RNA sequence: UGAAAUGAGCGGAGUAUUUGAGCUGCGCACGGCGCGCCGCACGCACUGGUUUCUUCUCCGUGAUGCUCCAUGUUGGCGAUGGAAAUGGGGUGCCCCCACCCGUCUUGAAACACGGACCAAGGAGUCAAACAGACGCGCAAGGGAGGAGAUAUGGUUGCCAGUACUUCUCUCGUACUGAAAGGGAGAUGCAAAAUGCAUCUGUGGUGUGCACACGUCAAAUCCGUUUGAUUUGCCCAACACC
RNA sequence: UGCAAGGCCGGAAAGAAAAGAAUUAGAGGCACCAAGUGGGCCUUCUUCGGUAAGCGGAGCAGGCGAUGCGGAAUGAACCGC
RNA sequence: UAAGCCCAAUUAGUGAUUGCCCAUUAUUCCUUUGGUAAGGGCGGAAACAAAUGGAGAAAGUGUAGCCCUUCCGAUGUAGAUGUGGCCUGGAGGUUAGGACGAAGCUUAUGGCGUGAGCCUAAGAUGGACCGGCCUCUAGUGCAGAUCUUGGUUGGCGUA
């Protein structure tokens, strides 16, 4: 299946908005927190440093949450998830959960290519 | 770059949706919204602003108060003309102190069981809002009717009491205790029972 | 086949088209006219101000000019460290931005109100080309609240629901003679918001007359508002 | 600086518009020069006199 | 360890933040306790009879209407 | 004398047929014909409604629920098949004379029962092909009764 | 600095008027990596095959009175190891 | 509930709403009604006046059952009496009879119009309540 | 890339009209000089006259599209491959930027204090009294509590729950006085140191939603709608009595 | 029949002319319940003590504190914003 | 023959009144977010099977926002508030997964979100439990307290 075409996906910003001092420390993970310091040289702005999320970084409303195929994830566990995408299948596609077996997998995969609804974890012999 | 000092004190507080939790008041909002933006009548939309309102703000209302506001209606209207609709969002109650009312087609939210069978027993009829919107789709011939809200304990415990011209209750939990000073002229000072505004 | 309602629709449909082609043709052949006669007095007045300099000037006689009775303001400092007073009359002139530009009278209370704030302000005397670019390429009206930009005249007809405004020359010729709809006019309309002078400002921290920009200029803002408009 | 724009809200714009390109013909204003200065001139000498 | 003794720097931008309110109107609040008591006590009795006779008036109006 | 208004504010934000994943709100009501969680397509909840459905070979059923039945579960809803080649219109007709507002969906859901129908045969046909050059140790039969 | 715009200064373009006459020109920085990678024509013309490379862009205005340039590159920015080197500045688009 | 308090909202705030400068401390003004006459003084004076002082007798031994006194009044008197009986009464026939004892009243006060005209029997009585209610039809009777 | 092209620009007609410059008619304004002659640069009205030259002007497509997406040309690369692209990830390098975090403080990059690393742990909680905002039930009444009853006088457990009851108790419906003690309706007639009569009734006044008769201004697709406003009643409130 | 005061009944209302003859990014009022503050500091002008001070103390107003950005090489407060 | 000081210009007695360079400013364009926001649509117009134009359209505070058009604002310490905002251990419901591999663990492992985070992939890891949604609940989120406990650690093959 073909996914719907949109506009063109802009995404503002590619790198991600990291903790500041995290790369000097190997307690601090990479995941952002707000400095509420009071001399802190990124809460204050200064030219050279690291930037704040806020606002104005956000996503196109229109191209939001769509993936590099052109389309949107939608989390399916059995084969009776495939049906609720039967009608949209050119606006969502399928991810089976990490947890589901092979057995099941192979169910889903199969019942996937009848109903022409994507998965974007099938394997990647079928559909050519 | 623009001058915009004092641009958030211009702004008020406007809320477009009910915090109520009751399924049935949703109900009344959803009509009474498409009844506001889609007729030009005024009472509409005085209806879904106060349906929105919170349950302090639409303070209760008695029977007697009903039967003597529509009284003075009923002077000054003319023989061929029917009595119009008592509309109250808020709680109708009873009152023992009028006996005899007269009657009345009165639409509220709540009814009490007293008012609802005092309403009846006159010869009148509790209307529903959503009744009301089938009879009267532009709210013709109403009467839209509030409760009172001054006579309110939290409303006579408002303000400071020891400050002159002020007759607020205060806070406190025995009568006998504060009452001395600052309550009487003996007792160093009294406050003031008057002031000039 | 089409439903009742959707059949009396489409009925009521068509005359409002045909009646929104009829008053499209009304209104242009109003502001054709309309139009016609502004610009004939126009030029006749200047004409007539002509004739008269030379006939005072044959016989020795010199002749007064009438005393300007409109002024274009805009705001040429930014919005730091202004005192309580000047911030005041800087919001009641509407300048509220940097390069923020508005008509005002020159009358007695004004002038007044702009002797005070001179070292925020470089204003003059317009002429009948800055009003008209003023109007045609940086002229908004308010519009439920909103900033729109006039696009066509039934806007500026519905705007001002005046018979003696219904058009954009209409706008252009109260503002420009000082008429008795001034008011009307220009409070309706946004304040214009211009881009910096190409070419650059002298010294916006000088009067005019001392090497800088923040004086009145007389019709020289004419040619400092072109780079702007 | 745009046609529909001037032409929609000036619906007399193109009579202005010919009446400046006859004033910026060569022949035209070359003819108007003379005459305004003669007929200027003449009535300064009228007065005069 | 002296400090500052006392200043009026930010006071009357504060004052003036949420505006320096303007006074009650003549109409409201016009309360005459205090004033010359023989002219109060004397316009008591005027404002007596006005009641009176604005409840007969409107006894009048609502006879008139129902003659009509 | 509780209407699909009232039972709709009740289950909007908790239903067994309400799927949350991933901040995506599907469906699995059996008689939604889009699966999307909205009043229109909750044909669970409305008084009448009718959903497309798929039926042996090319056939197309129709599931109708016209009210009359709503308290008797167990006929509540009625299937009509229409017979392999049946034009999706036809289908959109049947489900637009109990529900107007579902003649679009309903159109385009009878076509695309139409279109699985054909890839699944196909599909299954170009199976078939390759597991006959396939030796299988095992395959196992469901014994008859 | 803003490294999305570059300077590009001209031999025997002096002049503002002269910097001009480039507006709307084809810019080049030819340089060379270190393995042959693909090109225009890998396949049509495998002569061209080698370790060169280009970077294209346009002459957008002039800068300054002496006859500098304003450069965009194609999507990119110019590395600033090509600070300093040869730029080639191409006779088309022809306005002539 | 805890998940809806203001700790889980200033996780991350290191003061929680408390300040640099001034800093939430242990006791910065007393303990409990510390200093009501000093330093306190205002907040005494202007919300509960009257709090300091003496006022009036000592009644040692204080006993509220010899003191029980509750009253109705005559535009409430419908509440004592049943429904079919308020609407069968009328001045100068048959009314109903009203214990005020048994209804938990002492005193028949007398405010308003009285709406049913009835016979109550009460331990007290105003002198409003005993002339408006004869004057309606009905009586007091004194009981104990 | 024409998936509604509103164009002086697209498409149909036509070879003209008009708007400026010349030149001019009468009257009026205007300017010398004086109580009407001269001038008039060519202002205003006749949207005056002439057409010497200068311009193009006149019609036209609603959505029976509620919303989003989907339609060029020419090369290069890509013909199913350890491939062609695009994005992401990694490492180095150039040119520019760029003081150490937490913390008191008027002011910290500080020659101010705590800071070798990591893992696990670590700080607005529970109870009671009161208040205000919001949700819910009932309402001049609301509600227990303790305890009993029996489904259960049964069941390992579920069931320490749920279901049921209270002439009580409590908080209100009345407040004042230090206390002894008293204890609040309106109208009418009248002036009795507890006055009489009636009771379908805002104590009065000013300002005040909706509603009801109208009346104006504007827009109408001619059905109306949106602002104002006279009068009546004014609800909630506020202020004087 | 005058004055004072509370009303009632009417009238008139460029709804405020003309003389330079206002302007407004002008929804006014009213509550309730709460937090941090309650060491400040610096400047243009006025200003007191001191020989003066990067000194102590005030007035009107801006600013820093709480805020970066562009400029004065550098600089909490200067200049632009 | 300033690249210094005072004055004065803008390609120079030529024919008119913008030399040039730098902002988180101004104008304008695109996108996000929030309004004291302003409006339209929402009674499915009609027609239309596959093999060979599509899909959606919720009467709505807040979501992947019901959809579309329009206008304005957006920095901030102490501080307040909001969030169909993220995360953790248990409980009442509901819906799933697991010996064809659960939790946990590892990452040049990609995708999504402004973010807290979520999800997928691989394990040449593991070997038995556990995910989503609504509601309830609490010993519920760490970078630092000369913080507590355990381990490690440069100094250091040194004194
Ligand atoms: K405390
Ligand atoms: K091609
Ligand atoms: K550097
Ligand atoms: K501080
Ligand atoms: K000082
Ligand atoms: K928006
Ligand atoms: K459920
Ligand atoms: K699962
Ligand atoms: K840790
Ligand atoms: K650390
Ligand atoms: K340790
Ligand atoms: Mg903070
Ligand atoms: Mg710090
Ligand atoms: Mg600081
Ligand atoms: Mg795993
Ligand atoms: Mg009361
Ligand atoms: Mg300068
Ligand atoms: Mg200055
Ligand atoms: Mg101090
Ligand atoms: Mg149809
Ligand atoms: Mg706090
Ligand atoms: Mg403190
Ligand atoms: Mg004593
Ligand atoms: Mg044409
Ligand atoms: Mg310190
Ligand atoms: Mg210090
Ligand atoms: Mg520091
Ligand atoms: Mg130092
Ligand atoms: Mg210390
Ligand atoms: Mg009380
Ligand atoms: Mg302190
Ligand atoms: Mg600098
Ligand atoms: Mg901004
Ligand atoms: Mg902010
Ligand atoms: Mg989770
Ligand atoms: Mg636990
Ligand atoms: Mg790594
Ligand atoms: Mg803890
Ligand atoms: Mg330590
Ligand atoms: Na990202
Ligand atoms: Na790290
Ligand atoms: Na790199
Ligand atoms: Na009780
Ligand atoms: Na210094
Ligand atoms: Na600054
Ligand atoms: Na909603
Ligand atoms: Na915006
Ligand atoms: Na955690
Ligand atoms: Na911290
Ligand atoms: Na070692």
């Amino acid at each position: 299946v073909k996914p719907t075409v949109s506009k063109a996906i802009v995404k503002k910003r590619t790198k991600r908005f990291t903790r500041h001092r995290y790369e000097l420390f190997p307690q601090l993970s990479s995941s952002w927190r707000k400095p509420r310091g009071e001399d802190s040289p990124v809460r204050r702005r200064y030219k050279g440093q690291k930037a704040m999320p806020n606002k104005g970084y956000g996503s196109d409303r229109a191209t939001k949450y769509i993936t590099p195929s052109g389309f949107r994830n939608f989390p399916i566990n059995n084969v009776e998830d495939l049906y609720m995408l039967v009608m949209q299948n050119r606006k969502y596609a399928g991810v089976i959960s990490h947890t589901v077996g092979a057995r099941k997998r192979k169910a889903i995969v199969r019942k996937a290519m009848e109903l022409d609804v994507r998965l974007a974890n099938g394997n990647a012999k079928l559909r050519k | 770059g623009v001058d915009l000092t004092g641009i958030s004190k211009k702004s008020r507080v406007i809320r477009h949706h009910t915090y109520s939790t009751n399924p049935y008041i949703k109900l009344l909002i959803k009509l009474y919204k498409f009844l506001a933006k889609r007729t030009s009548s005024g009472f509409n939309k005085v209806v879904y602003q106060r349906l929105i309102k919170s349950r302090s703000n639409r303070a209760p209302i008695s029977l007697s108060r009903i039967a003597v506001v529509m009284k003075r209606k009923a002077v000054f209207t003319a023989k061929s003309k029917a009595a119009p609709i008592a509309v109250v969002v808020g709680d109708v109650l009873d009152d023992v102190r009028m006996a005899r009312i007269p009657a009345m087609r009165v639409c509220a939210l709540r009814f009490s069981k007293s008012a609802r069978q005092s309403i009846v027993a006159a010869g009148g009829e509790c209307l529903t809002f959503d009744q009301l919107a089938m009879i009267a789709p532009t709210g013709k011939n109403t009467y839209l009717l509030r409760g009172r809200k001054s006579g309110r304990e939290s409303v006579r415990h408002f303000g400071a009491s020891g400050v002159p011209g002020s007759h607020s209750k205060p806070y406190a939990t025995n009568r006998g205790k504060e009452t001395k000073r600052g309550r009487r002229t003996g007792r160093s000072y009294k406050r003031k029972a008057f002031r000039h505004v | 086949k089409r439903a009742a309602f959707k059949q009396q629709q489409t009925e009521s449909f068509k005359k409002a088209v045909v009646a929104r082609k009829a008053a499209k043709a009304a209104l242009k052949k109003t502001a054709y006219l309309r139009a016609r006669k502004y610009s004939r007095e126009y030029r006749g007045a200047e004409k007539k101000l002509v004739t008269l300099r030379r006939q005072a000037a044959s016989h020795g006689n010199y002749y007064l000019e009438a005393k300007p009775k409109v002024a274009v303001v805009t705001r040429i400092r930014g919005i730091a460290k202004v005192n309580p007073k000047q911030r005041k009359i800087l919001q009641l002139l509407r300048l509220r931005q940097i390069f923020n530009t508005v008509f005002v009278k020159m009358n007695k209370p004004m002038e007044n109100m702009l002797r005070a704030v001179e070292p925020y302000i470089a204003y003059g005397y317009p002429s009948l080309a800055t009003v008209r670019a003023m109007v045609y390429k940086r002229g908004y009206l308010k519009i439920n609240g909103q900033r729109v930009k006039i696009t066509d005249n039934q806007m500026i007809k519905d705007k001002y629901n005046n018979v003696d405004i219904v058009c954009a020359e209409d706008m252009v010729n109260q503002i420009y003679t000082c008429g008795k709809h001034f008011r009307t006019v220009t409070h309706g309309m946004w304040p214009f918001k211009l881009a910096p002078p190409a070419g650059g400002m002298r010294q916006k921290r000088r009067h005019f007359v001392e090497g800088g920009d923040y004086g009145n200029r007389d019709t020289l803002i004419n040619r400092f508002l072109a780079r702007m408009i | 600086k745009n046609r529909r724009l001037r032409l929609r809200l000036n619906p007399y714009v193109k009579r202005e518009t010919a009446a400046a390109k006859g004033m910026r013909n060569v022949a035209n204003r070359d003819a108007r020069r003379k005459a305004k200065l003669a007929r200027v001139t003449k009535a300064k000498k009228a007065a005069t006199k | 360890a002296k400090s500052k003794n006392h200043t009026n720097h930010n006071q009357s931008s504060k004052n003036h933040r949420n505006g320096i309110k303007g006074p009650v109107p003549l109409h409201l609040h016009n309360s005459k306790r205090g004033s010359w008591l023989p002219a109060l006590v004397n316009a008591r009795r005027v404002r007596k009879h006005n009641q009176k006779a604005a409840l007969k008036k409107r006894r009048e109006r609502i006879a008139a209407f129902a003659a009509k | 004398s509780h209407s699909v208004d009232l039972q709709w504010v009740l289950v909007r934000q908790n239903s067994r047929f309400l799927q949350k994943r991933g901040g995506i709100r599907m469906s699995n009501d059996p008689f939604n014909n889009n699966g999307n969680w909205t009043k229109r397509h909750c044909g669970f909840l409305n008084e009448k409604a009718a959903v497309v459905k798929p039926a042996k070979g090319g056939a197309i059923c129709v599931t109708v629920k016209d009210g009359s039945s709503n308290n008797k579960p167990r006929q509540t809803y009625k299937k009509t098949v229409h017979a392999a080649g049946v034009r999706a219109s036809d289908v959109s007709r049947a489900v637009a004379a109990v529900r107007p507002d579902l003649a679009d969906v309903s159109f385009r859901r009878a076509r695309r029962m139409a279109c699985i129908a054909s890839r699944t045969a196909k599909v299954a046909a170009a199976r078939k092909a390759r597991s006959e050059k396939i030796k299988f140790s095992r395959k196992s039969a469901r014994a008859k009764r | 600095q803003t490294k999305q715009t570059a300077l590009v200064r001209v031999e025997n373009v002096n002049t503002r008027e002269d910097a001009t006459w480039y507006v709307g020109k084809r810019v080049c920085y030819v340089y060379h990596g270190k393995k042959v990678k693909r090109c225009v024509r890998w396949s049509k013309a495998p002569a061209r095959r080698s370790t060169t490379r280009a970077l294209w862009g346009r002459v957008t205005r002039p800068h300054g009175n002496a006859g500098m340039m304003r450069v965009k590159f194609n999507g990119a920015s110019v590395p600033a190891s090509a600070i300093g080197r040869r730029i080639r500045v191409y006779l088309y688009p022809s306005q002539i | 509930p805890t998940r809806f308090k203001k700790c889980r909202h200033q996780r991350g705030s290191t003061f929680c709403g408390y300040g640099r400068v001034g800093k939430h401390r242990k006791h910065e003004s007393g303990r409990g009604n510390a200093g009501g006459m000093h330093h306190h003084r205002i907040n005494f004076d202007k919300y509960h006046p009257g709090y300091f002082g003496k006022l009036g007798m000592d009644h040692y031994h204080r006993k509220k059952n010899p003191m029980w006194k509750p009253t109705i009044n005559l535009n409430n008197l419908s509440r004592l009496i049943a429904a079919e009986e308020a609407a069968k009464a009328a001045k100068g026939g048959t009314l109903p009879v009203v214990d005020l004892q048994s209804s938990g009243y002492a005193k028949l006060l007398g405010n308003g119009h009285i709406q049913v005209p009835c016979i109550v029997k009460a331990r007290y009585v105003s002198k409003l309540a005993d002339k408006k209610i004869r004057k309606a039809g009905g009586a007091v009777v004194l009981q104990a």
